[PDB]
C-alpha cells in the first residue's frame, strides 16, 4: 500500500525551500494525515515501478505490465491543494503490451514492450 | 494534541515496546541497531534531551 | 509526485497513537499465538525512516522536551 502526494516548488531558487516544503507534506503525514486524491485512490492499492511527469500529464506504471495517466490544476491563487483530472485515463490492453520502461516527452508519453515497442500516445489525443 | 498529553502517550508508548513480551528476541537488536549519527537509541534518547526515555531505555 | 510507502507502526508512533499502538501490539500478539505472523513480523520489525532509524529512534524521537 501506498499515499499519493505531490508538491510545488518555484523553478528559480535554492534547496531550502525544496526541504521546507518536504518538511511540510511531512507533517501534513504525521500531523494531519489527509487521505490522497481518489482518482489515484486506486493505484494506492498498486505497486509502482516508474513514474514519468510530463508539461500537464503524469503516467504512473503497475509492475504487471498496466499503465495509467492523468493531468493536473494547479491554483496559484492559493499558494496537496493541486486537483488532479476527474477521471483516471487509462490504456486499453491488447494482446499483451507488457510495458516495462516509460519515458517522457513534451508532446507524448513513451512506453517499451518486453519485445521492445516505441508504443506512444499523444498527452493532447486519447487514442495510441 | 496537548503538550502534556503528547508526552504522556509517548512514555506510554515507551513502556509498551518495552514490555512487549512478543519482540523480546528482536529487542536485542532493536536497541542494538544504529541511526545516520552512528548512535544507538540510548545515545539519541540523551542527546535529544529525552531523559526520563534515557533511564527507561537502560 | 511521490508514493509514501505505508508501515502502519511507524506511523502510528510517528504521530502518537497510544490507543492504535495498543491496538497493533495486540493484533499482532493474537496472530503470534495463532503461529501464522512470525516471518511477516520479522519482515516487519526492520520497517525504518529516513537516516536508518528503527523503530525505537522513532519513539525517543516523538519524546523530546517541548
Amino acid at each position: 500500500m501506498t499515499s499519493i502526494h505531490f508538491v510545488v516548488h518555484p523553478l528559480p531558487g535554492t534547496e531550502d525551500q525544496l526541504n521546507d516544503r518536504l518538511r511540510e507534506v511531512s507533517e501534513k503525514l504525521n500531523k494531519y494525515n489527509l487521505n490522497s486524491h481518489p482518482p489515484l485512490n486506486v493505484l494506492e492499492q498498486a505497486t509502482i515501478k516508474q513514474c514519468v511527469v510530463g508539461p500537464n500529464h503524469a503516467a504512473f506504471l503497475l509492475e504487471d505490465g498496466r499503465v495509467c495517466r492523468i493531468g493536473f490544476s494547479v491554483q496559484p491563487d492559493r499558494l496537496s491543494p493541486v486537483s488532479l483530472g476527474e477521471d483516471l485515463q487509462w490504456w486499453p490492453d491488447k494482446d499483451g503490451t507488457k510495458f516495462i520502461c516509460i519515458g517522457a516527452l513534451y508532446s507524448e508519453l513513451l512506453a517499451v514492450s518486453s519485445k521492445g515497442e516505441l508504443y506512444q500516445w499523444k498527452w493532447s489525443e486519447s487514442e495510441p | 494534541v496537548e503538550s502534556k498529553d503528547r508526552k504522556a502517550n509517548a512514555h506510554f508508548i515507551l513502556k509498551l515496546l518495552c514490555d512487549s513480551v512478543v519482540l523480546q528476541p528482536y529487542l536485542r537488536e532493536l536497541l542494538s541497531a544504529k541511526d545516520a549519527r552512528g548512535m544507538t537509541p540510548f545515545m539519541s534518547a540523551v542527546s535529544g534531551r529525552a531523559y526520563p526515555a534515557a533511564i527507561t531505555i537502560l | 509526485i511521490m508514493a509514501v510507502e505505508k508501515q502502519t507502526l511507524m506511523q502510528h508512533i510517528l504521530r502518537c497513537d497510544y490507543e492504535a499502538c495498543r491496538q497493533y501490539l495486540m493484533n499482532l500478539e493474537q496472530a503470534v499465538v495463532l503461529e501464522q505472523n512470525l516471518q511477516m513480523l520479522q519482515t516487519f520489525i526492520s520497517h525504518r525512516c529516513d537516516g536508518n532509524r528503527n523503530i525505537l529512534h522513532a519513539c525517543v524521537s516523538v519524546c523530546f522536551p517541548t
